[PDB]
């Protein structure tokens, strides 16, 4: 996260982290139940093994409340595409369930047509994430959120040099230096509606991190409810 | 605006229009309130909620 402020505890209990063979974080998810996480498809291929860690805020320093589970299934979505990140959307089974605590806490699935109508129309959604705090720099050692703007889909549309699916839509800010970044991929895009939050969408890509003109793109959620139902069981 | 338009139809979280009234219905490990309209978590750490 480009700008933005640090979770604070408990706020962010949504979080997952993908770590890697050697214990770096790579990629953010987000808790669905006690077994399920929700990822990016193009995550996947950025590690041969890893883990999911959840609880943690702070990765210089174990403070007794971050836990580890391995990774029993992939279900990747058949129709992802490395050429545009269409179908950017996995979930992971893990193979041990999650203590739910202080820091670690599903976010809600929405029904769709309300979701749409409801959660997507609101101003702001929330990301979050260990990722990039510059386009060039080195990730955060500390959990970091982001409040970031809806985008109009024909602005988003022209403002990318890259295709805009309808299973994608836009967030964040024209000018202003704040953005989700490499790193965050894979993470929460979370709508609040009175006090609870539901998942929105799923941290894609963007071209550089919050490059003038250019926004965040998301996988939108609601295009994969039943989907992950199903994945879920 | 009516029904779900209006204020989200008085329901803590999903509306739906069913006919021409409001049904309000809630997340896993909610549920309905005998107002029909709120929804009361079911156990700790229900999904959504930032943890205490
Ligand atoms: C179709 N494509 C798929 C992947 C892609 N990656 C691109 C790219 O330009 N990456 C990059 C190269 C160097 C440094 C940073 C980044 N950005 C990122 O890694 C990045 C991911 C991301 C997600 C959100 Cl929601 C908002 C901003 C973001 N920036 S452009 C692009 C187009
Ligand atoms: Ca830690
Ligand atoms: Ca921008």
């Amino acid at each position: 996260i480009v700008g933005g402020q640090e979770c604070k505890d408990g706020e962010c209990p949504w979080q997952a982290l993908l770590i890697n063979e050697e214990n770096e974080g790579f990629c953010g998810g987000t808790i669905l139940s006690e077994f399920y996480i929700l990822t990016a498809a193009h995550c996947l291929y950025q590690a041969k093994r890893f883990k999911v860690r959840v609880g943690d805020r702070n990765t210089e320093q174990e403070e007794g409340g971050e836990a580890v589970h391995e990774v029993e299934v992939v279900i990747k979505h058949n129709r992802f595409t490395k050429e545009t990140y269409d179908f950017d959307i996995a979930v992971l089974r893990l193979k041990t369930p999650i203590t739910f605590r202080m820091n670690v806490a599903p976010a809600c699935l929405p029904e769709r047509d309300w979701a749409e109508s409801t959660l997507m129309t609101q101003k702001t959604g929330i990301v979050s994430g260990f990722g990039r705090t510059h386009e060039k720099g080195r990730q955060s050692t500390r959990l970091k959120m982001l409040e970031v703007p809806y985008v109009d889909r024909n602005s988003c549309k022209l403002s990318s040099s890259f295709i805009i699916t309808q299973n994608m839509f836009c967030a964040g800010y024209d000018t202003k230096q704040e953005d989700a970044c490499q790193g965050d991929s894979g993470g929460p895009h979370v709508t609040r509606f009175k006090d609870t939050y539901f998942v929105t969408g799923i941290v894609s890509w963007g071209e550089g991190c919050a490059r003038k003109g250019k926004y965040g793109i998301y996988t939108k959620v609601t295009a994969f409810l039943k989907w992950i139902d199903r994945s879920m069981k | 605006r009516k029904l779900c338009s209006l204020d989200n139809g008085d329901c803590d979280q999903f509306c739906h229009e069913e006919q021409n009234s409001v049904v309000c219905s809630c997340a896993r490990g909610y549920t309905l309130a005998d107002n029909g309209k709120a929804c009361i978590p079911t156990g700790p750490y229900p999904c959504g909620k930032q943890t205490l």
